[PDB]
This record gives structure tokens, C-alpha cells and sequence, in this order.
């Protein structure tokens, strides 16, 4: 970005400041919001296993067996090419479950047995 | 034009195509009630532990909002178990599907008019959304699924196996499920075929031309987007508070006096955010209504032949082609419009040899001298035979009885 | 007066009516085709002849006891106005909101 | 000092004024032509005066 | 506060002012603009009208 | 000093009370007449028992 030289922030559509002139060095910096986000954990039922995989919603796989998911970053659960009915749902296409030796995978929900008339 | 002895009966038809555009799902919108009101700040945290379990609930109501709203888009698109695939071969009886067929030669793999559908529409202060369990490539594939399905097996797919049967002979039920025989089908059926090619075509500019027709799907946008927006710049209001920024208060008074300030943001803040979520459960409530229609209208119309009026388009229902649509379906209902009509005389009985002749299926009508028995959605002129019509009663009793004379084929049979 | 108004509605009592009367002229002198398509014109006791057929009664059934289906539906239509205009708990659906 | 909250007020009660306008529409006008009965109210015994 | 209590009850009736609304308007397609074989949507008995 | 906004809240869940036992009411009571089937079960083999 090129600021006019008397403006010293940088406005979001809101309120947010995204970009500043630094007062020594006359470059221009845009800032962005340390990352966050929420840690879903996934688990299925305690009576059949106390094995979990967590997820962490809408981050990367640098800031926190790892799966990268448009969700967030899946850790602990095992990708898997092959396809299955949703049991777990984690989002963007991606469900989860317990299967055998037993342990948690990930994968591409299946929507169907294709067929064809 | 009303009268105790005239009818008006068509004598052509047109296919018209409908369009009916229906939200189906909400942005999954998730807000951390935590950092939204008290972000970085301990002190704050501490502070908002008084409220109980406000941050939690609200956290809670949001997340029944997300689960319901990948629930309504399962309930409309995911009404076919088996992913069906329509052949190589087109030969549909003149029957162009092509600009509702899936195209394969690009990426995202979806219809000429679901392009044009998705082409038509438009995480900070502890907001994010969160994707939708099912993506726009699935969502195609379960629209084309139910297009293969409908094309080449009619309702059969819904109510069991999928069960092959040549498109014309599909569309001669169709005809057949609202009074209009089958032989107007197989002689018009170029006629036919022309007419549903060209309000295909028809759909493809209309929706184009006119830029304010998707605006139920662009409603949802942007209500969901005001609603984020005036969120946020509820972060500017100072709610009593010497300031907004938390740290221009506790850097500006000791503690004693900078938590009666405080306390005037929590307080504003917490608000703000039961106003947002109260607002989305309302408004969820529209979506999932909205929703549970589109899901209706696929399982009867779609997969099936609705008789329900002006349940799915003017004219009488036939068949609908479900197609993608960003945070909505849209369908295309075609049905038949009687276009061209005429004034016909008409009686509701006839005498020939005393006793009352009324048709089978049909009306009586007479061109001014002859009189014959038509179908009444239409006009399509048979003899009156005994095999047209049957006895009841008498001329005595029936009122506007008019006299004509039955054929009946068996007399020249046996004479000859 | 408290910053509190109420705005008139779109369409009027008589601007109802007027839709109202439209819809019972159709469905008396067309049937159902007024909807569908067209306005086309049938005979009255040719059209409950159709409905008739609907619920699986023989249009014969119709015109040989015309006189009698007249009479009742037109005692019927004289109950309305009575019931209405006596039970003073009828509209209450409307007067509730 | 309270922001949009009594903005949003007045927006949300001005959108059940269009919606209230929007539902009576729906439901009756249902027909875009108005049809007029026939001067002689002759319909084969039925009285629909 | 008071305003936000109204307003939150206007909206809720309105929800059901709008399903009635749907459902009148979906009866006068279905029962006065044609024939309903739904058994009770338009009254006890077979519909004629 | 708050005026109305304790007994709004008790008017508010009474009429969700009543429309509980209205609920009921639409969906069971349907039937005017309460029927019952004979000592006999002979249904042509069906087994409704
Ligand atoms: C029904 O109307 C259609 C028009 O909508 C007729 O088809 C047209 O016929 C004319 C000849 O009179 C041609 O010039 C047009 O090209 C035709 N149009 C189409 C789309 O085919 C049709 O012939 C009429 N059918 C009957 C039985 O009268
Ligand atoms: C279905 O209609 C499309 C047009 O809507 C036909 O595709 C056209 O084909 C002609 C001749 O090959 C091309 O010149 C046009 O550019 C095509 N138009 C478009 C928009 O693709 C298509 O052939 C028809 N389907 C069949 C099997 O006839
Ligand atoms: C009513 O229809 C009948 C049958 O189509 C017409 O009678 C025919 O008229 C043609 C001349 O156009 C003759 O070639 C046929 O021999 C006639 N058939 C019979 C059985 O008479 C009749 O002309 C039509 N009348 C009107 C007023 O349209
Ligand atoms: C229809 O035809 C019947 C007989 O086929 C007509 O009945 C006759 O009515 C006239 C006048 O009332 C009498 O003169 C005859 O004696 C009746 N016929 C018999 C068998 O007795 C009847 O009028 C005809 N309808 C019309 C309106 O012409
Ligand atoms: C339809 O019924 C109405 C009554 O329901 C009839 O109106 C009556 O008309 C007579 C005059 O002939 C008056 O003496 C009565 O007072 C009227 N009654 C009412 C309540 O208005 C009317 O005659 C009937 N219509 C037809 C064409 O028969
Ligand atoms: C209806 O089916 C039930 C079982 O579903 C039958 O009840 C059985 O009766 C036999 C006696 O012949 C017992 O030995 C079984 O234990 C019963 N089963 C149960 C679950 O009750 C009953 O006989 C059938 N009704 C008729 C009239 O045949
Ligand atoms: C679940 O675990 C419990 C132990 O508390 C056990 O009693 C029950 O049978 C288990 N059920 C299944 C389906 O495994
Ligand atoms: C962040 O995620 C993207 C995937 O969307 C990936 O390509 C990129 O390498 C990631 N960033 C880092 C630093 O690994
Ligand atoms: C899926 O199979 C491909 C080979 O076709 C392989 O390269 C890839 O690692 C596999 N992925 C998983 C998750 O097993
Ligand atoms: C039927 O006759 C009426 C006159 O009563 C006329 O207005 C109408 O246009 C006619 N219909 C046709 C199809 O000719
Ligand atoms: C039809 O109406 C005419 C008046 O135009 C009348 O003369 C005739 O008797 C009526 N016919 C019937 C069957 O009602």
C-alpha cells in the first residue's frame, strides 16, 4: 500500500486498523490479528474408547498423523483415501470415525453408491 | 364468457418453464463470546466469570444454529441414496438437457445454468464462520444424481429401484397425470420438444437479464452480513465508559474507578451479542422453514408429479429439475398452459332413445350442427359412440338434456 | 403519542374485496382453469359435474339430484349467516391477534 | 452512546411493516385479471348472492 | 431494554402471522383455485370447492 | 420499579403453556367418535395385535 504521507493508520471496512507507517523507517506495515480460533475435540463414545483427535478450527498446521483440512487442522486421526458414510461430521467434505487395531480416521465422506440407469 | 350451454376448450398448448429460487442454509457463523467482550485481557476474563454462564450459553445457541444449517441442506439435496449418471447417449426424444446437465469440460463440474445461479451471487474480534459439512462440488453431484434420476426413470428412483423407461414414453404419463391423453404427446412431440428446448433457452437469459431475480439467495447474504457488521461496531460504543479500548481505561485509572468503567462495557457488550444470537435463532427459524418447503417441493415434485396447484409453477405440474444455487436450491418447473381456445355449445346429457347418455371422460360439445365428446383440457373432436359414454337415468330428469344420435359400432358389425 | 405510529396497509378493504371478487368470479363461472391458464367459461352444474368426478361420484349422481344439491348448498350458505352473526366467539382467531 | 441499538430497532419493525404488506399479497392476489360475474345470476339453482 | 423486549415479541408473532399467511395463501392455490384430495385441508368431507 | 417486565415474562410462558395442550389437541383429537376393534381379529391375516 501507498499511504498519503499525512496519514499515519490504515482502516478496516469497520474499525479494525490493518495497516500503519512505522515513525523511524518511513515503510509501510500492515497488521493482521494474532491467529485464534476454537479446538474442537473428537471423540466417539467413552464407553468404547478414551482415544480423541483434535480439531482446530480455521488455523494452519505451523501455528499449533497431522491432517490440514479447509476446517482447521486435524491432529490425531489418520487420512484415509478411502471413502465411508459420515459418522462424525468436521466440515468441507471431511467426516471422522472409530474404525479398526482401532483408531480414529479421517476422510472424504462418501454421498453415495454411484450407479447408473 | 358465462352461459348455461357454452364451453371453452383449448386447442393448443405451450411448455413453459418456472423458476422458484428458496434459501436453504445460513452462514455458519460462530462468535467466542470470551474474546469478542474481553479479548487479551485477564482482568476482563475475571470480571465476565460473575455473569455465569452467559458467554456459555450464547456459545451454545450458536452451535445449534451451525449443526441445523448443514441438517437443511441434508434434508433437501441428500433425498437420493444411489448417485445416478446420465449415459452417453442424449437421444432423450428431442429433449435438449444439455443446459442442465452437469458440463464436464471445466473445473467444478456443474450445469451451464448453475454457473450462472453461483455467478449472480455475492474471523477478528472472536467472529468466524465455519465451512458447510457438504461443498458445492457435492451438492452438484446430489443435483445431478436427482437430474439423471428423473430423465431416465421418472419418479421411480424416489419411490424404489431406479427403473429405465425411454423419455417420451416418461413424458406420456406426464401428460396422462393431468387429464390430457397420451396421443397428444406422440403427435405433437416435435412440437413438444421445440417449445421445452426454447424455454430452456429462455431461463438462460431470463435470470441473466434481470439481476435482481436470485435477490432471496442475496437476502440471506446480506442480513447475515449486517448482522457481523453492526456486531463489531458495537466494539466502538462506549456504553458509559470514559473509553471503548480497554486499555485506554486501565492505563487511565486505578482499578478501583477503572472497573466501574468496565463494567459498563461487559455489560453493553454481553448485550450486544444476546441481541445477535437472539436475532439468528429468529432467523434461523426462517431459513429452517424455508428449507423444510425446498425439501418438500423436491420430494413431490421432483420426485414425483405433484397435483398440487401452484404448489410448483403456473399451468399444471409436471416434473422439476433441481439446480445448485449458493446457500439455496432452484428448480425449474415445467408444465403445460392451454394457449389457444375456441367457444364450444355443450350439454351435460343427450337423448337418444329415452335414456341419459353421459361421457365416460370428456365433455359434449357441438360445432354448431354435429355434436361429439372431447377431452376437456383438449379439444380433440370423437364420435359419440356407446363405447364413449355411459347409461343413467332418463331425459325426464337430466336439466339441458339435448337430443343427438349415439353410434353404436356393433350394429354395422352385425348387419354386415 | 409516545414515537409510536401505525402505518396503513398496502392494499385497502375494498382493494380485498375487489380480489376476493375476482377469485369467487373465476371459480364460479371457470373452475379451476382461471388458475392454471385461462379464464375458460363452463356451465355451473357442468363444472360441480367435475367435482364430481374428483371424489369418485358418477357425474350422473349430480344431474339427476341437481334440484336437491342446489337446495342444500344454498340452505347452507343461509347457516353461515346465521351461525356468524350469532356466536360471538366465531372470529376469534382474528380478534386474538 | 449505545450505538446502533435503537437503529436496529427501528430497522427490524420496519421490515414486519413490508412483510405484513408482502403476506397479504400472496394470499390474495392470486389472479393478475379481474373477472366479473355474468348481469343474469342464472347458475343452474345455485344462489351465490 | 423495553423497546428490545418489544421488538423481540413483534418479531416472534410475526413468525406466526407470516405461517398462517403462508398456509392461507396455500389453501386458496389449492382449495378455492382447485380441487384438494388432501383428506381435512379444506374442511370435513370429500372437496368440492 | 421496573414496571411490567416481571408479569410480561409470566403472560409469555403461559401462553407457550396453553399451546402445548392446544398442540396435543390438533394432532390427537382428530376423531369426533372413539371406535374400537371386535373380539374379532380377522383382518385376512394381518396381524395388528
Ligand atoms: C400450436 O402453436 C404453435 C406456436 O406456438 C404452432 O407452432 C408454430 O406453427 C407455425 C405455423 O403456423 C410455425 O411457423 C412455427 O414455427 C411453429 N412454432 C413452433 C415453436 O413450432 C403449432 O403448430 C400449434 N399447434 C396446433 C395443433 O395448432
Ligand atoms: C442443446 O442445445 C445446445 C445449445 O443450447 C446445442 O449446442 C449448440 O450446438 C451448436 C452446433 O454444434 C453450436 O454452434 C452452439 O455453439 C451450441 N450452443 C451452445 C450454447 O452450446 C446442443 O447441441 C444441443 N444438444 C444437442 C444434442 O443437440
Ligand atoms: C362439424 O364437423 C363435421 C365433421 O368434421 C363437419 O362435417 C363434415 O364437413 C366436411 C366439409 O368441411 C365434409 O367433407 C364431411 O363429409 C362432413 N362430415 C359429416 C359427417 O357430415 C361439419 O361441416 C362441421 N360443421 C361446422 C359448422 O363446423
Ligand atoms: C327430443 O326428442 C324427443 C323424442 O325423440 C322429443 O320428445 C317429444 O316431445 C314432443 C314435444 O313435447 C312430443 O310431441 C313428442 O310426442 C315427444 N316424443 C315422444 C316419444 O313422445 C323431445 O321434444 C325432443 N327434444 C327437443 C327439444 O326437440
Ligand atoms: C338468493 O337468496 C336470497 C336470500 O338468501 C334471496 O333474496 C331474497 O329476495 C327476496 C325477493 O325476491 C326477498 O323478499 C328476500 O328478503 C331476500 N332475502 C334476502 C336475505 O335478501 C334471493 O331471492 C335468492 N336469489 C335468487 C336469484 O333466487
Ligand atoms: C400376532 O403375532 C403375535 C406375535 O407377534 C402372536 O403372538 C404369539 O402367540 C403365540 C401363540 O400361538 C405365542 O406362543 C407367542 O409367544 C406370541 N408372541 C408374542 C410376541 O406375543 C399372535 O398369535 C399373532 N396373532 C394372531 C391372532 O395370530
Ligand atoms: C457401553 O459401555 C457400558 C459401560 O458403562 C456398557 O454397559 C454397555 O454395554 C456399552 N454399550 C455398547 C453398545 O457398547
Ligand atoms: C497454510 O495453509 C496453506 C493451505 O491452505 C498452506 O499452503 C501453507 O503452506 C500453510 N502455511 C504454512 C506456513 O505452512
Ligand atoms: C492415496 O493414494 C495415493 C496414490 O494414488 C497416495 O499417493 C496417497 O498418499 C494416498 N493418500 C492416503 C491418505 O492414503
Ligand atoms: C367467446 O364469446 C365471448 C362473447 O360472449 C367473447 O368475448 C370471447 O372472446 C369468445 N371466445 C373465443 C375464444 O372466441
Ligand atoms: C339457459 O338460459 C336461457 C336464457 O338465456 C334459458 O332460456 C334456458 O332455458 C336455460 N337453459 C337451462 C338448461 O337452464
Amino acid at each position: 500500500k501507498k499511504f498519503l504521507p499525512f496519514q499515519q493508520f490504515g482502516r478496516d471496512i469497520a474499525d479494525t486498523t490493518d495497516a500503519v507507517r512505522d515513525p523511524q523507517t518511513l515503510e509501510i506495515l500492515d497488521i493482521t490479528p494474532c491467529s485464534f480460533g476454537g479446538v474442537s475435540v473428537i471423540t466417539p463414545g467413552t464407553n468404547t474408547s478414551n482415544q480423541v483427535a483434535v480439531l482446530y478450527q480455521g488455523v494452519n498446521c505451523t501455528e499449533v498423523n497431522v491432517f490440514q483440512t479447509r476446517a482447521g487442522c486435524l491432529i490425531g486421526a489418520e487420512h484415509v483415501n478411502n471413502s465411508y458414510e459420515c459418522d462424525i461430521p468436521i466440515g468441507a467434505g471431511i467426516c471422522a470415525s472409530y474404525q479398526t487395531s482401532q483408531s480414529i480416521i479421517a476422510y472424504t465422506m462418501s454421498l453415495g453408491a454411484e450407479n447408473s440407469v | 364468457a358465462y352461459s348455461n350451454n357454452s364451453i371453452a376448450i383449448p386447442t393448443n398448448f405451450t411448455i413453459s418453464v418456472t423458476t422458484e429460487i428458496l434459501p436453504v442454509s445460513m452462514t455458519k457463523t460462530s462468535v467466542d463470546c470470551t474474546m469478542y467482550i474481553c479479548g487479551d485481557s485477564t482482568e476482563c476474563s475475571n470480571l465476565l466469570l460473575q455473569y455465569g454462564s452467559f458467554c456459555t450459553q450464547l456459545n451454545r445457541a450458536l452451535t445449534g444454529i451451525a449443526v441445523e444449517q448443514d441438517k437443511n441442506t441434508q434434508e433437501v439435496f441428500a433425498q437420493v441414496k444411489q448417485i445416478y449418471k446420465t449415459p452417453p447417449i442424449k437421444d432423450f426424444g428431442g429433449f435438449n438437457f444439455s443446459q442442465i446437465l452437469p458440463d464436464p469440460s471445466k473445473p467444478s463440474k456443474r450445469s451451464p445454468i448453475e454457473d450462472l445461479l453461483f455467478n449472480k451471487v455475492t474471523k477478528f474480534n472472536g467472529l468466524t464462520v465455519l465451512p458447510p459439512l457438504l461443498t458445492d462440488e457435492m451438492i452438484a453431484q446430489y443435483t445431478s444424481a436427482l437430474l439423471a434420476g428423473t430423465i431416465t426413470s421418472g419418479w421411480t428412483f424416489g419411490a424404489g429401484p431406479a427403473l429405465q423407461i425411454p423419455f417420451p414414453m416418461q413424458m406420456a404419463y406426464r401428460f396422462n397425470g393431468i387429464g390430457v391423453t397420451q396421443n397428444v404427446l406422440y403427435e405433437n412431440q416435435k412440437l413438444i420438444a421445440n417449445q421445452f428446448n426454447s424455454a430452456i433457452g429462455k431461463i438462460q437469459d431470463s435470470l441473466s437479464s434481470t439481476p435482481s431475480a436470485l435477490g432471496k439467495l442475496q437476502d440471506v447474504v446480506n442480513q447475515n452480513a449486517q448482522a457481523l457488521n453492526t456486531l463489531v461496531k458495537q466494539l466502538s460504543s462506549n456504553f458509559g465508559a470514559i473509553s471503548s479500548v480497554l486499555n485506554d481505561i486501565l492505563s487511565r485509572l486505578d482499578p478501583p474507578e477503572a472497573e466501574v468503567q468496565i463494567d459498563r462495557l461487559i455489560t453493553g457488550r454481553l448485550q450486544s451479542l444476546q441481541t445477535y444470537v437472539t436475532q439468528q435463532l429468529i432467523r434461523a427459524a426462517e431459513i429452517r422453514a424455508s428449507a423444510n418447503l425446498a425439501a418438500t417441493k423436491m420430494s413431490e415434485c421432483v420426485l414425483g408429479q405433484s397435483k398440487r396447484v401452484d404448489f410448483c409453477g403456473k399451468g399444471y405440474h409436471l416434473m422439476s429439475f433441481p439446480q445448485s444455487a449458493p446457500h439455496g436450491v432452484v428448480f425449474l418447473h415445467v408444465t403445460y398452459v392451454p394457449a389457444q381456445e375456441k367457444n364450444f355449445t355443450t350439454a351435460p346429457a343427450i337423448c337418444h332413445d329415452g335414456k341419459a347418455h353421459f361421457p365416460r371422460e370428456g365433455v359434449f360439445v357441438s360445432n354448431g350442427t354435429h355434436w361429439f365428446v372431447t377431452q376437456r383440457n383438449f379439444y380433440e373432436p370423437q364420435i359419440i359412440t356407446t363405447d364413449n359414454t355411459f347409461v343413467s337415468g332418463n331425459c325426464d330428469v337430466v336439466i339441458g338434456i339435448v337430443n343427438n344420435t349415439v353410434y353404436d359400432p356393433l350394429q354395422p358389425e352385425l348387419d354386415s
